[PDB]
């Protein structure tokens, strides 16, 4: 299992000291995985 | 105390005695101011179907002979005590649960009723369950309960 | 002892705490009622009352109204009486800028750092009673409010 994409999760609190929300963002989903594959690997889990 | 009601039901509003005198006038087909076998056996038969059981003699034996207007009024007067109109019960039911939605859960209902206060048996409390219509999933509505406790609503009709 | 008025108050509390049988009294129940009936000191009096640190059976912790009365006297001899000067000085030491800008977090911290703690719903409940804003009080109002029962 490979985490093949960067991510950044920001969790929002309040001045009172309680959670209020969250915000995430991803960086550069690896491409060219559907096109020709190296030996003994698979493109993605969704297709399975 | 004595609970004899020496006065003619003075500890109540007087509107109900105009309704009671209207009831007395409509039952008294003889209109002599006194009930009778002639009176009830046909006025009760107006909505009834000529019952075979002799319970109108039950009334005339509960109070011997034909009963006066005041006698009827006082034998109802002894039947009212320690009760109040719908307003106070509605206000109390609004008080005990803040939501006031009348979602009196069965466990919550029994806990609030049978346990604290004047101790009495949950088995006799069950008369409020086998007869009074409780709402499903445990909660118990009160507005219909208050109406049926008062004269506003009745479970069934003859 | 006073006149029978205090005995009457204890009797009406006895019939008030009548759950699971009026006759038997739980030490938790008696402690709660004695505290509320004008006796603050309740923390370490379990050993001074029972004489036995046994606190394992919640269902049957034997106490009766008869011996309950001298217990109230030997508690009410007022073994400890503090006054607000020590309390306010401790809080002002606990205070940060002398006015109480935002006291909400640190009071919770100081109450959760104490070993002998029991409740959190009261910790969130203390907001009621003029303790509404972000620790706006300089503790004088809350000391006055708590010292009124
Ligand atoms: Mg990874
Ligand atoms: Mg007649």
């Amino acid at each position: 299992n490979s985490s093949r994409f960067g991510k950044f999760i920001r969790i929002n609190f309040d001045v009172t000291g309680y959670i209020v929300g969250a915000n995430i963002e991803t960086y550069l989903l690896e491409k060219s995985r559907a096109i020709r594959q190296a030996k003994d690997e698979r493109t993605f889990h969704i297709f399975y | 105390p004595q609970r004899a009601t020496s006065n003619v039901f003075a500890m109540f509003d007087q509107s109900q005695i105009q309704e009671f005198k209207e009831a007395f006038n409509m039952i008294d087909q003889n209109r002599d101011g006194f009930i009778d076998k002639e009176d009830l056996h046909d006025m009760l038969a107006s909505m009834g179907k000529n019952p075979t059981d002799e319970y109108l003699e039950g009334m005339m034996s509960e109070a011997p002979g034909p009963i006066n207007f005041t006698m009827f009024l006082t034998m109802f007067g002894e039947k009212l005590n320690g009760t109040d109109p719908e307003d106070v019960i509605r206000n109390a039911f609004a008080c005990f649960d803040e939501e006031a939605s009348g979602f009196i859960h069965e466990d919550h209902l029994r806990e609030l009723l049978t346990t604290m206060g004047d101790r009495f048996t949950d088995e006799e409390v069950d008369e409020m369950y086998r007869e009074a219509p409780i709402d499903k999933k445990g909660n118990f509505n009160y507005v219909e309960f208050t109406r049926i406790l008062k004269h506003g609503a009745k479970d069934k009709d003859d | 002892d006073f006149s029978e008025e205090q005995t009457a108050e204890f009797k009406e509390a006895f019939q008030l705490f009548d759950r699971t049988g009026d006759g038997k009294i739980l030490y938790s129940q008696c402690g709660d009622v004695m505290r509320a009936l004008g006796q603050n000191p309740t923390n370490a009096e379990v050993m001074k009352v029972l004489g036995n640190p046994k606190s394992d059976e919640m269902n049957l912790k034997t106490l009766k109204f008869e011996q309950f009365l001298p217990m109230m006297q030997t508690i009410a001899k007022n073994k400890d009486q503090g006054c607000f000067e020590d309390y306010v000085e401790g809080l002002r030491v606990f205070d940060k800028e002398g006015n109480g800008t935002v006291m909400g977090a640190e009071i919770r911290h100081v109450l959760v750092t104490l070993g002998e703690k029991m409740t959190e719903e009261e910790v969130e409940q203390l907001v009621a009673g003029h303790e509404d804003s972000n620790g706006c009080i300089n503790y004088e109002e809350l000391v006055r409010m708590v010292l009124s029962g």
